[PDB]
């Protein structure tokens, strides 16, 4: 589980990103597009060409729900179940493909806030995301 | 592997990396994000927190080793399974690193350039480097088939 | 690939094989127990319980597909990557499937054959069907490559 | 995060096993360091010989670990959490691994239950060595 020092460096990070979730969230949707185009498929009505309204639209609601996360440390499974029934039920997600969008939102916000992403920050965020994940991938098992 | 202009996006990018601080670093990184790891470097003392592994003499000077490594497979993208060959088998049939491990160093370095280089590492430019650290890791991981 | 002796071992052992029920059986499994596969899957009907997947008809019939082309594999060890060149075309750039899911379905049909053929399906021969079931997953990743 | 016929399927094929849980237990273990030979590793301590007392002693304590699961299947992360801090903080187990053995069990299981493991029973077992093996990946540091 996350520790007392984890959740307050998440907090503080999503802190600085602050009013520019929405457009991380776009971004790191497109790094994750762009560098495994497998996960392409699961979005063949969106038009997925840089700036597209569709993916705009998509990461300010992915961005919504991590921030919704980010308030919730103590209590992910609960705040994300109805997100973990889509995904697997109705959407399909190969499991695998979390860990991209993981990885994807890690060199986001790695690029825009170098001097606050320290290792341990890092660590927290990566667990944090790992977290998120898993309740996704709860509703197999 | 790559076309001859995407080689030569990656090969005009990496002529900019700090390739002994990203190594340093990342290695660094994947032992304090990635714990199970550490178990591969139990003798190069104190790994014991962020700050002890992050200072450890030894991990920065393999940080180097690794990324030195990677910037050779840079010059050689058309064969980087015969360029590890050794290597390859130095992981495999004796410190039994599991396949896995080498995608997340290679995603870790990839965290670390973008943390290093801001927006001048774009995602098409991420992309490039992404099937990069999938080449070495095949190349690594080549000895278990 | 595989040795002299591991060729004929994993050969003489196929011959006992129920080839066509196998295929059925693992492809139904594949369905029921990693549901998301079913996603490449949608236009084979119904596959909404256990008892809908083990009883649908073009499920029987592609299980045989499948494990015919992994049956043409078991004479073509030695160049399983040639062997598959069409179907990793297939399945990586026109169905997208993440190469993981190779790996999973392998496994599954090693559980088959380990349910029909019991305790003569010994340690060493399933570790010998491991690596035949892992080198068709490379082949068929490949053009990920 | 598992179902009710599931856990009625899964007290069942733990009956039929009976009081053969150790003795499966180590042969999945060998099936394990024979398919995937980087678990051996873990183990540089044990005679890992086919027959070896090790083996045995080993198999019988992990058989047994899963007959307590089999117990408790309303309460795993409870009831294996001391495993799992043994499994990540002590013994550092490549969290990679923990798929390995679950598949070498469900073919041991298979080679002695050819009629007592259908499609739905292997899906009940499958997620229940999921739940396991998830709890026993939990605590990362
Ligand atoms: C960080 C983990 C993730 C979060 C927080 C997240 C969040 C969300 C949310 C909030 C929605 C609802 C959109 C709506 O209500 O219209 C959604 C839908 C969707 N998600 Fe995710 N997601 C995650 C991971 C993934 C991954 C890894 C994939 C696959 C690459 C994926 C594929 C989809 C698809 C295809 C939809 C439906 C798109 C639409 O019709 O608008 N998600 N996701
Ligand atoms: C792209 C990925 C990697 C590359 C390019 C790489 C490269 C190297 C190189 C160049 C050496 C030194 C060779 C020598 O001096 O003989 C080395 C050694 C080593 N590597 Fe890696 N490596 C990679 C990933 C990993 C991973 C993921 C692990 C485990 C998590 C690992 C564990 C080790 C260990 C324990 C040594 C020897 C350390 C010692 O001598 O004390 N490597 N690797
Ligand atoms: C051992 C690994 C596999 C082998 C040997 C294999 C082989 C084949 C073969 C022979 C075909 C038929 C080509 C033809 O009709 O000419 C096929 C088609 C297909 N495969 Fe696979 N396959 C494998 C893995 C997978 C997996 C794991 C999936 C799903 C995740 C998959 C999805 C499909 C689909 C959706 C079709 C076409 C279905 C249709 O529209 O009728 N394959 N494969
Ligand atoms: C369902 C999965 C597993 C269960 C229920 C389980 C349970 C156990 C138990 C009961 C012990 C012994 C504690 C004692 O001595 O009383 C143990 C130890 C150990 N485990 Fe696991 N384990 C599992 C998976 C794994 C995996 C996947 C690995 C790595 C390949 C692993 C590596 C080890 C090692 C090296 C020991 C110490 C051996 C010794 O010194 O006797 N375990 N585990």
């Amino acid at each position: 589980v996350l520790s007392a020092a984890d959740k307050s460096n998440v907090k503080a990070a999503w802190g600085k990103v602050g009013g520019n979730a929405g457009a991380y969230g776009a971004e790191a949707l497109e790094r994750m597009f762009l560098s495994f185009p497998t996960t392409k498929t699961y979005f063949p009505h969106f038009d997925l060409s840089h700036g597209s309204a569709q993916v705009k639209g998509h990461g300010e609601k992915v961005a919504a729900a991590l921030t919704k996360a980010v308030g919730h440390l103590d209590d992910l499974p609960g705040t994300l179940s109805d997100l973990s029934d889509l995904h697997a039920h109705k959407l399909r997600v190969d499991p695998v493909n979390f860990k991209l969008l993981s990885h994807s939102l890690l060199v986001t916000l790695a690029c825009h806030l170098p001097n606050d992403f320290t290792p341990a920050v890092h660590a927290s965020l990566d667990k944090f995301l790992a977290n998120v994940s898993t309740v996704l991938t709860s509703k197999y098992r | 592997m790559l076309t001859a202009e995407e080689k030569a996006a990656v090969t005009g990018f990496w002529g900019k990396v700090k390739v002994d601080e990203v190594g340093a670093e990342a290695l660094g990184r994947l032992l304090v994000v990635y714990p199970w790891t550490q178990r591969f470097f139990e003798h190069f003392g104190d790994l014991s927190s962020a700050d002890a592994v992050m200072n450890n003499a030894k991990v920065k000077a393999h940080g180097k080793k690794v990324l030195d490594s990677f910037s050779n497979g840079m010059k050689h993208l058309d064969d980087l399974k015969g360029t590890f060959a050794q290597l390859s088998e130095l992981h495999c049939d004796k410190l039994h690193v599991d396949p896995e491990n080498f995608k997340l160093l290679g995603n870790v370095l990839v965290v670390v350039l973008a943390r290093h280089h801001g927006s001048e590492f774009t995602p098409l430019l991420q992309a490039e480097f992404q099937k990069v650290v999938a080449g070495v890791a095949n190349a690594l991981a080549h000895r278990y088939h």
